[PDB]
RNA sequence: AAACUGCGAAUGGCUCAUUAAAUCAGUUAUGGUUCCUUUGGUCGCUCGUACUUGGAUAACUGUGGUAAUUCU
RNA sequence: UGGUGACUCUAGAUAACCUCGGGCCGAUCGCACGCCCCCCGUGGCGGCGACGACCCAUUCGAACGUCUGCCCUAUCAACUUUCGAUGGUAGUCGCCGUGCCUACCAUGGUGACCACGGGUGACGGGGAAUCAGGGUUCGAUUCCGGAGAGGGAGCCUGAGAAACGGCUACCACAUCCAAGGAAGGCAGCAGGCGCGCAAAUU
RNA sequence: CGCUACUACCGAUUGGAUGGUUUAGUGAGGCCCUCGGAUCGGCCCCGCCGGGGUCGGCCCACGGCCCUGGCGGAGCGCUGA
């Protein structure tokens, strides 16, 4: 599973090849356009919103 | 789809016909308009030329003319009541040219008592509010008077159109087609085809 | 009364017959005035279609046709449908091998306005060509001529 | 076919453009304009194969673009823009005034005219109605639509219009002992006076003509064009003053021309 | 250059399977219809921010998925 | 007012209506640039074109109708009408006229002058071969109409298509695949297989 | 009548076959109608950043009334697609 994650203000992309359920479990059973804390996704990501 | 010509008939003699080309656009034919009294919903069709059909699909007001009168004024359609084609149109209140419809009669009243400043469609207990009373029973001069009482010469009107202005609907026919031009117009009935129309809603029921 | 027999109303359509009026002059007569027109081409219009009473939007007098094109002849041979009868067309065809003739008929359904009566089998029919009618119906009764043997 | 056609085979094309047969598969299909397919004559035909001017279509196009051209007092660029009867054709670089008008053969002549007389054309009334507001309207041969019109013109009358304004100077009507001109049938290209009409309710009528030399012919009513008042024409004529001749004196006419060449 | 917009792509070329008052030919009618385009006529005829109004999308720049497409 | 052989024509008057899936009544571009005022400005005016647009007329048409006309076959003599066959009334649908369709009604319509059915190694004409005068046979084929795009059917866009070098399914074939999917239509020009007595260059 | 061969006829019976019709029962797909509402906006309610005027106590500070550019959160409030 990659993500493709795009910060719009300085409009930069990076893509990440995340090789773990527990950080993707929040990710399920979502529909698109949905707002997640992405916490999950290790020590960087405290208080991100995606 | 839905085809309209005319060589999938048989011939005078009665034998069938081979066709000898298939279906063109030409020749095509849509699903009828079933028009439905109640709010306004109306959708346009672009037919051949590239011109619109405007295809009624509810409609609830429309323009009537009381031609003795010459009073052209937009009423409320309220019931279906009589339907020559067919009755179950009239079962399930499809507007159609030519059915027979009842439409609210407090237009043409108000043009009456402002025209000829007379009662009507009044009942006998003579019960009344002042806006109606200073509409009839207003103060004009010697000139005006004289037009108002020479008016009142020609004042007079059947007994079937007073009872129908006492019931408050009047009975009129529809002349447009609201499948085609999205709006229902039509004249009030009077005379002997009121008559006519009075026996046969009489001897339907 | 005798005029009304459908279930809708039959009327003239260019003709307003709920004109209000006096009651001196309601008491006089309730004549409608007729609607009729002259066709052209020399044709009469019938006194019957005049002073008539029926309705028929396709007499070419009192309805709404116009007669252009060809004007043909023929002899009344059936008259069972409502307000139109067939007629037949007798005529000889040349065959250029033999340099003789054969015998040929066509029939046509032609409309009857109710303006013509006392038209009996075998009487000889002028009509004017129109718009189609019906399916096999493009012609309108112009005249009637009676047979030889009038009396 | 599913819609209109835009192409035109070189043997089906009209046979008073003169048109070869070895030269190609196709012909010059005329734009629509005043004038029909049938009877007009393309601008390439008339500046190519008349007038000698181009050798190609290519060189037809390398005219054109140049703004050279003038049909009516205005400036066609088009190469097959239907120039047809009556109509007046300027082209100022050499000085040159032409009006297409048939020939006694039935074909359009090259017809040079005075720079005065390219001023004017005729037209024949083909409809008058009244339009919004009862304001008159006339409508003339080449879809010219007028309005006002003096109120004694009717149909198959003959108008003359000025060409820079587009408005009509005086009228010819349409009466007994007039001069005209047959635009169309067998006698197509004559020149004769009115004898009679013949009037057929629901068909169409028939008109009489008598030429100068006494040959009368007959046409339909659709086919005559008045000319002139009387025997004087208003617009100057072709080589040939209408009448036709014989083929037996035309053969005399030739070889006394050859016999008197050298 | 690319891309958005406009137009054309219903013409041309091929074949003769179907089809026997059908197609087709001559002759008439549309006063019973539609018509891109060309040509001409109308386009202050209405009595009720304007010194120019609004939000987006390509081409472009960057991040990608699929064995595979004029996919996105 | 004006016109036709003929209007329920065109034009005029009056009372209203005028669809949010909404008729018009210009928020567009180029080239030359100048005349005027108590003026230097909010400066006012102006010439040729290009594009667009409601509605008439015209051009190119298209689509429905009228009359006459086609090869063999009776070992095909009655056919059509339940599921429209013939006509009438009112509607629906359609760009319009009409059983085109619907409802209610009448019993009609065609046929030894060959209806109905069947066959055709039948696309129809302009034409071709042979022919004293009559006639017999041919016309797939460059021009004019029609039809079709493997067989049916249904559509989007558009002024115009029931379009196939457009789309969507079913039927018959058939291509790549990492088996999850994706892509098809030479009766256009060449060319290939098959078929056959029988027909050319990628 | 006895030899030698061919074509055309009947007719135990059922196969390899296709083609064309229809009775009934299902029926893809488009189109029309009645619903549906993933999602995307605009308008109101607050808050803090910013520019034009004016009003108030007034002296380079801070509020009132309107507008104006952005940003963050509510209301199953309203509306449009
Ligand atoms: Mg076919
Ligand atoms: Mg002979
Ligand atoms: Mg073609
Ligand atoms: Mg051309
Ligand atoms: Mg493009
Ligand atoms: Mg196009
Ligand atoms: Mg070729
Ligand atoms: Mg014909
Ligand atoms: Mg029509
Ligand atoms: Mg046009
Ligand atoms: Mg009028
Ligand atoms: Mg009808
Ligand atoms: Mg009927
Ligand atoms: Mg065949
Ligand atoms: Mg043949
Ligand atoms: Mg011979
Ligand atoms: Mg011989
Ligand atoms: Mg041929
Ligand atoms: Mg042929
Ligand atoms: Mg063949
Ligand atoms: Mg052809
Ligand atoms: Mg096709
Ligand atoms: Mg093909
Ligand atoms: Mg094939
Ligand atoms: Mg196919
Ligand atoms: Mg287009
Ligand atoms: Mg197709
Ligand atoms: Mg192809
Ligand atoms: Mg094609
Ligand atoms: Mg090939
Ligand atoms: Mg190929
Ligand atoms: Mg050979
Ligand atoms: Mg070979
Ligand atoms: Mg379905």
């Amino acid at each position: 599973m990659k993500l493709n994650i795009s910060f719009p203000a300085t409009g930069c992309q990076k893509l990440i090849e995340v090789d773990d359920e527990r950080k993707l479990r929040t990710f399920y059973e979502k529909r698109m356009a949905t707002e997640v804390a992405a916490d999950a996704l290790g020590e960087e990501w405290k208080g991100y919103v995606v | 789809g839905i085809s309209r010509d005319n060589w999938h008939k048989r011939r005078k003699t009665g034998g069938k016909r081979k066709p000898y080309h298939k279906k063109r656009k030409y020749e095509l034919g849509r699903p009828a308009a079933n028009t439905k009294i109640g709010p306004r919903r109306i959708h346009t069709v672009r037919v051949r030329g590239g011109n619109k059909k405007y295809r009624a699909l509810r409609l609830d007001v429309g323009n009537f003319s009381w031609g003795s009168e010459c009073c052209t004024r937009k009423t409320r359609i309220i019931d279906v009541v009589y339907n020559a084609s067919n009755n179950e149109l009239v079962r399930t209140k499809t507007l159609v040219k030519n059915c027979i419809v009842l439409i609210d009669s407090t237009p043409y009243r108000q043009w009456y008592e402002s025209h000829y400043a007379l009662p009507l469609g009044r009942k006998k207990g003579a019960k009344l509010t002042p806006e109606e009373e200073e509409i009839l029973n207003k103060k004009r001069s010697k000139k005006i008077q004289k037009k108002y009482d020479e008016r009142k010469k020609n004042a007079k009107i059947s007994s079937l159109l007073e009872e129908q202005f006492q019931q408050g609907k009047l009975l009129a026919c529809i002349a447009s087609r609201p499948g085609q031009c999205g709006r229902a117009d039509g004249y009030v009935l009077e005379g002997k085809e009121l008559e006519f129309y009075l026996r046969k809603i009489k001897a339907r029921k | 009364a005798d005029i009304q027999t459908e279930r809708a109303y039959q009327k003239q359509p260019t003709i307003f017959q709920n004109k209000k009026r006096v009651l001196l002059g309601e008491t006089g007569k309730e004549k409608l005035p007729r609607y009729y027109k002259n066709i052209g081409l020399g044709f009469k219009t019938p006194k019957e279609a005049i002073e008539g009473t029926y309705i028929d939007k396709k007499c070419p007098f009192t309805g709404n046709v116009s007669i252009r094109g060809r004007i043909l002849s023929g002899v009344v041979t059936k008259m069972k449908m409502q307000r139109t009868i067939v007629i037949r067309r007798d005529y000889l065809h040349y065959i250029r091998k033999y340099n003789r003739f054969e015998k040929r008929h066509k029939n046509m359904s032609v409309h009857l306005s109710p303006c013509f009566r006392d038209v009996q089998i075998g009487d000889i029919v002028t009509v004017g060509e129109c718009r189609p009618l019906s399916k096999t119906v493009r012609f309108n009764v112009l005249k009637v001529t009676k047979a030889a043997g009038t009396k | 076919a599913r819609g209109p056609k835009k192409h035109l085979k070189r043997v089906a094309a009209p046979k008073h453009w003169m048109l070869d047969k070895l030269t190609g598969v196709f012909a010059p299909r005329p734009s629509t304009g005043p004038h029909k397919l049938r009877e007009c004559l393309p601008l390439i035909i008339f500046l190519r194969n008349r007038l000698k001017y181009a050798l190609t279509g290519d060189e037809v196009k390398k005219i054109c673009m140049q703004r050279f051209i003038k049909i009516d007092g205005k400036v066609r660029t088009d190469i097959t823009y239907p120039a047809g009867f009556m109509d007046v054709i300027s082209i100022d670089k050499t000085g040159e005034n032409f009006r297409l008008i048939y020939d006694t053969k039935g074909r359009f002549a090259v017809h040079r005219i005075t720079p005065e007389e390219a001023k004017y054309k005729l037209c024949k009334v083909r409809k008058i109605f009244v339009g919004t507001k009862g304001i008159p309207h006339l409508v003339t041969h080449d879809a010219r639509t007028i309005r006002y019109p003096d109120p004694l013109i009717k149909v198959n009358d003959t108008i003359q219009i000025d060409l820079e304004t587009g408005k009509i100077t005086d009228f010819i009507k349409f009466d007994t002992g007039n001069l005209c001109m047959v635009t169309g049938g067998a006698n197509l290209g004559r020149i004769g006076v009115i004898t009679n009409r013949e009037r057929h309710p629901g068909s169409f009528d028939v008109v009489h003509v008598k030429d100068a030399n006494g040959n009368s012919f007959a046409t339909r009513l659709s086919n005559i064009f008045v000319i002139g008042k009387g025997n004087k024409p208003w617009i100057s004529l072709p080589r040939g003053k209408g009448i036709r001749l014989t083929i037996a004196e035309e053969r005399d006419k030739r070889l006394a021309a050859k016999q008197s060449s050298g």
